[PDB]
């Protein structure tokens, strides 16, 4: 199953650490 | 295919394949060939225009690089068929890449890829000098190389190829002309076709190299 899910996780994709850093001080 | 930068990705893209070909010594479409007489068609050498007129003479050039011409039949699919007397070509001098650009009033020039229309430079083969249509197969072996007398009429003006009278016995456009315009043919081999495209790719970089650094 570990093979099958990631193959179906490339057919649609969804920098992450470039994006999740910007919300690390997001408030109101 | 991205949006025009082709690269392997996680999105499929369809690919409509199209064929080209599938014997010995027949005009199969796509060959790089000399155009013999019984002497062959040349282009004036470099180191001396940027090679734009057209000579037609013997010498060692028939053993050498400049005398090399490549047919490009209009059909994208199945261009590697045999060649019958009348389907057209857009001839090309392969060492510089210039097309055999013709205006029969002006001259028999060598322009770039702008003048390569279906009418401005297309020629054909006619077995007679009288004034007188598709299959998607690997071909009907009409013309041979060594045993063939061929003659050419331009499509765009209808004029016919004959020679005038360092030899500049120049091929020109006329109506009747001579009776010894007798195009015999010889193919060029594998690596001789290979070296020619190597030279042209160098000059399109090395002159591009030289022009850039002189800025």
């Amino acid at each position: 199953n570990a093979n099958v899910v990631v193959r179906l996780l490339i057919r649609r994709p969804e920098g992450l650490l470039a994006a999740m850093e910007e919300a690390i001080k997001i408030a109101e | 295919l991205s949006y025009l930068h082709v690269d392997a990705a996680f999105q499929q893209t369809l690919w409509s394949v199209a064929p080209i070909s599938s014997a010995q010594g027949y005009l199969i479409g796509g060959d790089v060939l000399r155009l013999l007489h019984g002497e062959c068609l040349t282009v004036p050498s470099g180191e001396h225009e940027q090679r734009r007129t057209v000579h037609y003479e013997g010498g060692a050039v028939s053993v050498h690089a400049r005398s090399l011409w490549r047919l490009e039949t209009l059909r994208v699919a199945w261009s590697g068929s045999h060649i019958r007397w009348g389907q057209p070509f857009r001839l090309r001098h392969v060492t510089t890449g210039k097309y055999l650009s013709l205006m029969e009033d002006k001259s028999l020039l060598l322009m770039d890829k702008e003048k390569a229309d279906v009418k401005s430079t297309a020629f054909t083969f006619r077995s007679s000098k009288e004034k007188l249509k598709e299959v998607d197969g690997m071909g009907t072996s009409e013309i041979k190389y060594g045993d063939s007398v061929c003659f050419i009429q331009h499509i765009g003006t209808g004029l016919w190829l004959t020679y005038q009278s360092s030899i500049q016995r120049k091929a020109i456009m006329h109506h009747e002309g001579h009776m010894d315009d007798g195009l015999n043919l010889s193919r060029s081999q594998h690596e001789e076709s290979r070296t020619a495209r190597v030279i042209r790719s160098t000059v399109f970089l090395f002159n591009r190299f030289i022009r850039g650094l002189d800025a």
